[PDB]
């Protein structure tokens, strides 16, 4: 597993609205350590068992959480990003979309002379097969096993990982790292701790049209990573210059279109799967039956 | 979300940014009207489109009396305007801006845009404005400055003298032209734009700077802090689907293909088109709707992707995760109540209670819904039925 497991301390910002109630409630049924959490106006009050904070702040001092898992509406993403590292949080996992993609330009650049990572936005966070798990995502789906998944989607991300499961396998921990054009941890962070993690034997990495990482990835594979990669790229039929629902997922160069980056990742050694039915397959593949 | 020139004129002017005097027209006596008030002797008659082009389209017209602004207003307002960026269709030209002729000397390139790979903002220029500035950077990158503005110190004085370079501009020049560029940069950052095109930007025999044309796009996902941004909006300009999809809570996107589809989250949605292709037909559209949607929300979806009746099959690709497949299954019967339709419908179910899904529709005895558990048989099934 990476970066995250069942001692791992959690705070929730924007614990007592409706959704966070509801998904942080699942997570701790899942295992997850949520130790408290923040909505302004309502500290000192008690919210599923646990203290509620006006600020990040009082919560990091009362608990010494340093990982946050964040629900805020988009109008409140960036500066709760902000107001996050400023508290010495060091993980920041943020689920919320349609966050202006400036104010996450200026939050990311705060998050990283703090020390603190992200996690997102517009992703449905990161879980640890049967330990843990921070955001939204169906804990069920995830079996305990060697492969790792980094995903910029949410339910093509489940599809992947019960594919896998069906196939004899099972998820260390996935990483749904957002499908914004800002977003924090992606492929190379996130292969490099896959890598070291002993558990880990293989990676699945599910990206999309938009930017270029999945292409950088590729080179940064060959030298660096030696556990096999499997890539479903999204978006070969996409046209050119549209938002496919994500406002990271559209194609305004070349070197953005899903052909593209299946190339670069086809020439540097990456297994590339064409159809996205067949990812558990690539797994069987590559570690026998 | 894109704005007409005059409307980009109007906040240039509500800046401080140097501008060329103009006004909007709605009608022929409007546009005469508009040019006695601006005086002078030259007026530009100028269809207001989105689409760029408008010139080599015959969209604008440079009038040396008041009878030519009458006649040419007359010409252009309502013309079916056809430029390389429309496409044949054209577009109906219901506005034009009247706008005071300068005595151009020099037409350049500029914008500032977000750079993606840097996470910061871009400013180009190049002295060659009017052209296509994808070709000079390809063909002649020496007559282009691509100018990386962190935006922790936002524009400053030596990135403009980098930009003046390539200009040509000598130091007063300059410092003009620097001045605006440093307000137009504020603006872009103020409104929460991606991009901000000045194709060209003028300088005048006088030695002023103007923005003969100017293209804004905004961040969607801000305009809720800009009411007057938002405001502008022309929706002739847009997609009537695509907007209406959005008032439901969809995500909807129209292509040329045989293949309906329905799926919960983008990147699926995105998947399911290529697994489409895969499979050897071709995807009618992008459609994301939630798996938590209302049978009300489902039943649009249905209407919506209906309308193309080039569609032979709808492919409903649906992962339940938190959502239950049993409720999904039971809001999809609810859905297609009443409704009279020839085409199969291909369900693949997966996740929370599939198997009670795929159960729930089975027993609805409609034999032209077709439950799949598995993506691959489903997309084979589709394949069939094409
Ligand atoms: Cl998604």
């Amino acid at each position: 597993s990476i970066l995250v497991n069942k001692n791992t301390k959690v705070i929730v910002q924007g614990f007592t609205g409706k959704e966070a109630t509801f998904h942080a409630e699942q997570c701790m049924a899942y295992g997850t350590n949520i130790v408290g959490g923040i909505t302004p106006h309502k500290g000192g009050q008690t919210h599923l068992g646990k203290p509620v904070f006006d600020t990040v702040a009082d919560a990091v001092k009362a608990t010494k959480a340093d990982v946050s898992l964040i629900f805020v509406p988009a109008f409140a993403v960036g500066d709760s990003v902000i107001e996050a590292a400023d508290a010495g949080i060091k993980l920041a996992v943020v689920i919320t979309e349609h966050t202006p993609v400036k104010d996450m330009m200026f939050a990311k650049q705060y998050a990283n002379k703090k020390g603190m990572k992200i996690i997102g936005p517009n992703c449905p966070g990161i879980i640890t097969s049967e330990e843990c798990k921070l955001g939204i995502m169906p804990g069920f789906i995830f079996k305990k096993g060697c492969v790792g998944l980094i995903s910029k989607s949410g339910t093509l991300t489940y599809e992947a990982a019960n594919q896998v499961v069906q196939g004899g396998y099972g998820i260390s921990t996935a990483v749904g790292i957002g499908g914004d054009p800002i977003i924090g941890l992606a492929y190379k962070e996130l292969l490099s701790e896959f890598q070291k993690d002993d558990e880990t034997k293989a990676i699945v990495m599910i990206g999309e049209i938009g930017g270029s990482l999945e292409v950088e990835a590729a080179k940064f594979i060959k030298e660096n990573i030696s556990k096999p990669v499997v890539a479903f790229i999204a978006g070969a039929t996409a046209p050119k210059g549209k938002r496919m629902g994500h406002a990271g997922a559209i194609v305004g160069s070349a070197d953005e279109s899903a052909a593209a980056k299946k190339e670069a990742l086809k020439s540097y050694g990456i297994h590339v799967v064409d159809s996205p039915a067949l990812i558990g397959e690539e797994i069987q593949k590559i570690l026998g039956e | 979300m894109n704005i007409h020139e005059y409307q980009a004129k109007a906040i240039f002017v509500d800046n401080g940014i140097p501008t060329l005097k103009g006004k909007v027209a709605f009608s022929v006596d409007e546009a005469v009207a508009n040019a006695k008030e601006l005086g002078g002797s030259v007026w530009a008659v100028k269809a207001q489109i989105h689409a760029g082009g408008r010139g080599l389209g015959g969209g604008v017209k440079i009038a040396k009396n008041l009878d030519e602004v009458k006649d040419y207003a007359s010409k252009i307002l309502g013309m079916n305007l056809v430029t390389h960026q429309t496409g044949p269709e054209g577009k109906l030209v219901q506005k034009l801006y009247i706008e005071s002729g300068a005595n151009i000397v020099k037409e350049y390139y500029l914008a500032i845009l977000f750079n993606r790979m840097a996470e910061q903002i871009t400013i180009i220029a190049s002295s060659e404005g009017g052209m296509d500035i994808e070709k000079v950077a390809k063909e002649s990158p020496e007559k282009i400055a691509k100018v990386g503005i962190d935006p922790q110190i936002g524009f400053k004085m030596f990135h403009g003298l980098e930009v003046a370079r390539v200009l040509g501009l000598d130091k007063d020049e300059g410092k003009k032209l620097i001045s605006m560029i440093a307000k137009l940069y504020k603006l872009y950052m103020d409104k929460d734009m991606n991009m901000l095109e000045i194709n060209p930007l003028i300088k005048t025999a006088e030695g002023d700077f103007y923005a003969l044309d100017a293209k804004c796009s905004f961040d969607d996902s801000a305009l809720y802090r800009h009411p007057e941004i938002a405001e502008l909006r022309d929706t002739t300009e847009e997609n009537p689907a695509e907007r209406e999809a959005a008032e439901f809570g969809l995500s909807y996107v129209k292509l040329d293909g045989d293949v309906a589809c329905m799926v919960n989250g983008a990147g699926l949605a995105m998947a399911t088109m290529d697994i489409i292709n895969y499979s050897g037909a071709k995807p009618a559209n992008f459609l994301d709707v939630g798996g938590g949607a209302s049978p009300e929300t489902v039943a649009k979806a249905f209407e919506i992707i209906l309308r193309d009746k080039n569609v032979k099959v709808i492919f409903i690709n649906i992962f339940g995760g938190i959502v239950r497949c049993d409720r999904i299954a039971n809001g999809i019967l609810e859905a297609t109540k009443n409704v009279e339709v020839n085409i199969p419908i291909v369900v693949r179910l997966d996740g929370t209670n599939a198997a009670e899904a795929k159960t729930i529709l089975d027993n609805s005895n409609l034999k032209n819904i077709k439950a799949a558990t598995n993506l691959k048989n489903g997309a084979e099934l589709v394949k069939s039925l094409v």
